[PDB]
Order: structure tokens, then sequence, then C-alpha cells
């Protein structure tokens, strides 16, 4: 697998 | 006082237990301080496949929130909405309750209640108040803990522990001085919204890579990625392989037993080596049987990242209201010594 905020 | 939380180590992430309204209700959240804002999925959340092989409702197997049970609750009537780097999503409705985590009790914590999500689970971002997915300024975990008076600042030190190990520690208002070698080291934070640091170069197997660029240091991130040429000279030292998978997208691959270190080079003369075994993850066969070699678990981005697979190997200190990240090569051990982050 993840990666975590736009 | 410093609230220590423990971490669990779930192969891609880490996991801290947290309860949520009146009945305290058991949820499990991935510790992410790449986003701001804790989402937790809602009692009857729809769960969408993102990955192959997700089952049925495979995020909500930590727990799941019903609003219902919990004398409370508050729903704020505000949609939610958020998009994740992976490009999993979350939707929800903003709700106020009681949550709590490591023995304390946050009131009134603001969070999202998710009926649609692409996510393995719930989140809980710690980051930046001004990286919140919501459409206004609110007071997140951190903040919330800091108002409240249980720790002195919205920070806290991040102990992801040893590649091998079971659990970590993640410790909100406090640093815990006996998981660190040598003396931790200042860095600013870069950026007014990611939790950003300024990293001058790297060198590969005594291969320097100039950088002169921002990395953003984030646990909610399993590997490390880099921009194009920077990630293909770390390729190079490393020798690896280039292959295609079942998407006929580029991968790199490496002899798992490759020797050599990787040292990031940070400002304030901070230099953290990570030993390049650490960025490569093996694979097997239906048969059970080693693939021929390992996976570089280093992948180019438009933005440079530096996640658990880096982190591992430091004791990191965010400290989000003096605008700060602290680090120092790590030292695994049970046993600890924890002050308060002033």
């Amino acid at each position: 697998x993840v990666v975590x905020a736009x | 006082g410093p609230v220590a939380v423990t971490l669990h180590n779930e192969a891609i992430t880490y996991t801290a237990d947290i309860t949520v309204g009146s009945d305290n209700q058991k949820l499990n959240v991935i510790v992410d301080t790449g986003s701001s804002d804790l989402w937790i999925p809602d009692s009857n959340v729809i769960c969408i496949p993102k990955w192959r092989g997700d089952k049925g409702d495979f995020c909500k197997s930590a727990g799941s929130y019903s609003p219902a049970s919990s004398r409370t609750s508050q729903n704020l009537n505000t949609r939610f909405d958020i998009k994740y780097g992976d490009g999993s999503y979350a939707k929800g409705k903003l709700y106020k309750d009681t949550v709590g985590i490591g023995g304390v009790s946050v009131r009134d914590q603001l969070f999202a209640n998710v009926w649609s999500t692409s996510a393995r689970k719930g989140i809980l971002g710690i980051g930046f108040q001004s990286g919140e997915a919501t459409e206004f300024d609110y007071d997140n975990l951190p903040i919330s803990l800091r108002n409240q008076g249980i720790i002195g600042k919205a920070a806290y030190s991040l102990y992801l522990n040893s590649a091998e190990a079971s659990t970590g520690q993640i410790i909100f208002g406090g640093i815990d001085k006996a998981k660190y070698s040598g003396s931790l080291v200042d860095l600013p934070i870069t950026s007014e919204k990611k939790l950003t640091v300024g990293l001058r170069s790297v060198n590969v197997r005594g291969r320097n890579v100039d950088a002169n660029t921002n990395v953003l240091l984030d646990s909610g991130t399993t590997i490390s990625y880099f921009t194009r040429s920077i990630v293909r000279n770390i390729l190079y030292a490393i020798g690896a392989q280039m292959k295609f998978d079942s998407a006929g997208n580029k991968v790199y691959v490496a002899d798992c037993k490759t020797s050599g270190t990787i040292d990031f080079q940070f400002g304030n003369n901070l230099k953290i080596s990570v030993p390049v075994s650490e960025f490569l993850f093996q694979t097997y066969y239906t048969s059970g049987k080693p693939f021929p070699k390992c996976e570089v678990r280093i992948r180019e981005s438009e933005d440079n990242i530096l996640g658990d697979n880096f982190l591992r190997s430091a004791y990191v200190v965010y400290n989000l209201d003096d605008k700060k990240i602290s680090m120092a090569p790590v030292k695994y051990t049970s046993e600890s010594d924890i002050v308060a982050i002033n």
C-alpha cells in the first residue's frame, strides 16, 4: 503493498 | 503523559488497536502518517476488491463501527471522501465519538464512518491538520490528544520494529530514548501538507546518487519509491534484472544475497544506512520453491517516498507542531526510557 493520501 | 501504543506488523503495514463509542467498540486500524484523517468501516461497509483474491467483506475483518450501539455517537451530516496513492479509496460520513487508544480517551473525536472502500481496513491518519481530506480544519487524533491535555504537543515517535519483528511502537507525545543509537537529529519538515524531509543524496553500494530533493517518510507506505533516474541509478548499482509481471509492466529483480548498503544522506548531517537486503523480498512459486531471485522493493514514482522498508531502520520522531522530524539509527530493545516531547 500500500501507499497511503493524494 | 506519553501514550505508548502497540504496533502490529501485518507484513505490509503496522496496525494499532483503538476503541470507538461509549461501548468501546474494538477496531484495528492502519497507523498512517501519510494521511491526516481517521476513518473506520461501518458495520455494513461495502468492501470492494482491489487486489486479486479479496474475499467478501475483507475490509471489516478488523472490526467495524455501528453508531447505533454508541450512546455517545454523533452524525455530523457531512460526506467524506479520500483517495490514496495506491489507488484505493474510502467513502463515508463524518462522525464524532469517544476514541480510545493505549488506555487513553479522546472525547468528541471527529473521524469518518465509511460505507464503501477498497482499503484493507480502517486507517488512522495522523499527518498535518492541513492534510485532512475534509473540506475544513478540525482536530485529528494528534492535535486532539494535545488540546485535551494528554500530550504536550501534536507529535509522536515511530518505532517500526525489525523486519522479522511481530510488534513495533508509536508514542504520541513521547520519545523512547532507549530505542535509537547515537543522538536524534532534527530535520525540518519541508512541506506544509505532507510529512516530507530534505534528501541530499543516496549512496548505493559505493555509488553516489545525488538527490537534492524532498522525500516522504511514510509509515503508511509498504515499500519505497524515487524519481525515475534516481531509482534507475539505485537499480544499476544493485545490478537488478528487468522482468515483466502478469500485466506486462516493468519489474526489477536481484539476487537475494546481494551485498551492500544504501546510505540516505539527509540534512543536518544525518545519515541512515540501510542494508540492501532490507529492500529485497523473496516470493515463491505455487510449488513452494524459491523464485530464482528476490524482488527489488524499490519502484519509480513521480514522488520520492521512503516507507516501512526504510523506517524500520530508524527511530522517527514526528513533531508536527514544531514542523520538524528527528531521526537516528534504531536500536532494537524491549527496554524503554520514555520522556515527553517538549
